[PDB]
């Protein structure tokens, strides 16, 4: 029984969906981690059948989603939630969306998993070039897009079976310069790739868990459309 | 005409493999890395970009 | 005591994944690269070495 | 129907065998390319049932071998073989073992194939460090271990279906130095990895064929033992 948690799904036009689509081909149970801000709109679209066609697997089957949970990669534990968001319009009617909370939530409902997918990224100032990115914007990119992978591993390794596997997505902008990919995203991806190596060592030696990162090519996804350059 | 449209057009023209990169192309690769078929691979950055990353100077 | 024994011993003690590397470990990865499941990967050097290559300084 | 040609099999202790074993799990037909010097000895052991236990594939499957042909990677065409090797004790009774001939042979008996594996390497002066390797020894290592891949591609690309895939094996000694890996083998692997990129361009653009190389860890194969260091 394979269960995979995919953190970073907001629709069917991103890589998260492509990964979920291929995993279910192999009958693995899928759990989605949806960023609170778009969680309701996502459930609405799902409920009204907007994704029915996108859920049909080649072999003439229905993609099987075990569960869909609100999840924000910028909060590690319950006490990390600031009062501003704590009372935000989109968060109020939601709960248990921190990294540790969904880890406990998933474990409480489905037991241990053996597949983890980090498929998210964010950066307040992605529209500015590296030189004009502020300290706050830079740290925001690394927090959401890089550290989020480390925190995920730290809390989820507890609910994972030995020999389980973890992947994340990165982009070549970390190694070669592509103008337009600003706001510290290139910095975050460069850290993601390096951390993947270091984490491979700690997770490999201590838990026999593997971790790798996929450097993908261009895909016209929602986030991709947001890079005005 | 937007960053992503440029990158996509550039990829489809200069990458070794001139074909449309589908989200499921990354999915099947993810699927393989998450299974036990790849028990000996770890701490790696695997490129799934039709090989664009190996080019230096484009034809045009 | 022969180059290969040293290489194997060093790999099994310092690699991120401490397990014996089997010929079929490379075989399955080879099987994946030869199938259409990896239609988007080309020109790459894929490491199947339990992650030894990522290490710089050995523990002890 | 998938047909894979594996070049570089002299026993069941190398990577070529592990690749064949895994390929049969997926029901792909396997054609072995055996180096003449060990061709007869391989057939002998095979026929007398020495590899019977090694052909067992977990799920009570028997590794199915389509054909077993003599193959020498140092000869491109029939008129590249010198009189000496042509009349040598081990070659005299064999024919069509050059790269071009096996390609025409396979295409004639089975038509087009869609999988090519380059699992071979050799160097006369592997026991000497790079600095003390002669020009002859060095060129020998590159001719046998690196050019053989370019040649396999040139002749086999004509008997391969579009979207077919090709792989070869390399070693990290090409990027980082490991004393003991001499005779220009480190050089040969550096070339192979570089040529894999260049060939990926030509093969990709013209024939829509893919090619990658696997950098494997240490395996106690027959050839591994020959590295007296
Ligand atoms: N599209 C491409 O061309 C491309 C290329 C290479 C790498 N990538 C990577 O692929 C991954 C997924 O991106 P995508 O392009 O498929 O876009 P996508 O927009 O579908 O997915 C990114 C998701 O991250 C979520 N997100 C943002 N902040 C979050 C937070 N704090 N907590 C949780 N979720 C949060 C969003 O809801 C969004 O669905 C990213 O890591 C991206 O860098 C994408
Ligand atoms: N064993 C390892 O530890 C190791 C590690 C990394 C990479 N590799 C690579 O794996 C590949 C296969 O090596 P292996 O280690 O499994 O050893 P192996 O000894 O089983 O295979 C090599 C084969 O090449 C054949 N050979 C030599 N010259 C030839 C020629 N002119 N024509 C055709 N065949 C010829 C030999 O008969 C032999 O079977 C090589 O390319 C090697 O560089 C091996
Ligand atoms: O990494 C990416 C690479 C490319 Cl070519 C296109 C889109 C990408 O994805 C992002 C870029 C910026 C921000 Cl803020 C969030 C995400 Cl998900
Ligand atoms: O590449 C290799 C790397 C390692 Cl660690 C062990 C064996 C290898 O394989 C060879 C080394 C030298 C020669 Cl002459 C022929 C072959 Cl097949």
């Amino acid at each position: 029984e394979d269960i995979c948690f995919i953190a970073g799904i907001g629709d069917t036009n991103g890589y998260g969906w492509g990964i979920a689509k291929e995993l279910s081909k192999r009958n693995v149970k899928i759990i989605f981690g949806i960023w609170p801000p778009v969680y309701n709109i996502f459930m609405k679209n799902y409920k009204n059948g907007k994704f029915d066609n996108d859920m049909i697997i080649d072999k003439d089957k229905k993609m099987n989603i075990l569960d869909m949970l609100p999840f924000d990669a910028s909060f590690d534990t319950a006490n990390d939630i600031d009062e501003e968001t704590k009372n935000n319009k989109r968060y109020n009617m939601l709960q248990n969306y921190t990294i540790e909370d969904v880890a406990n939530l998933i474990h409480q409902k489905y037991g241990k998993i053996n597949m983890l997918v980090h498929s998210l990224a964010n950066a307040k100032e992605v529209q500015k070039d590296l030189l004009n990115t502020s300290r706050k914007g830079y740290l925001d990119a690394l927090s959401k897009s890089s550290y989020s992978l480390i925190s995920l591993c730290k809390y989820f390794v507890n609910i994972m079976k030995p020999q389980s596997s973890i992947i994340s997505l990165t982009y070549h902008a970390s190694q070669k310069v592509v103008p337009g990919y600003g706001g510290g995203m290139s910095s975050a991806k460069a850290a993601l790739e390096s951390d993947t190596r270091v984490l491979a060592y700690h997770l490999g030696r201590n838990y026999n868990i593997r971790i790798n990162t996929i450097s993908a090519g261009p895909l016209k996804s929602r986030a991709a459309t947001a890079i005005n350059k | 005409y937007t960053f992503i449209d440029y990158a996509i057009e550039y990829s489809e023209k200069y990458a070794p493999l001139r074909q449309k990169l589908l989200s499921t192309d990354i999915g099947s690769v993810a699927s393989f890395l998450l299974s036990r078929e790849s028990r000996a691979i770890t701490g790696q950055t695997i490129y799934v970009d039709n090989g664009l990353n190996i080019m230096f100077l484009p034809d045009d």
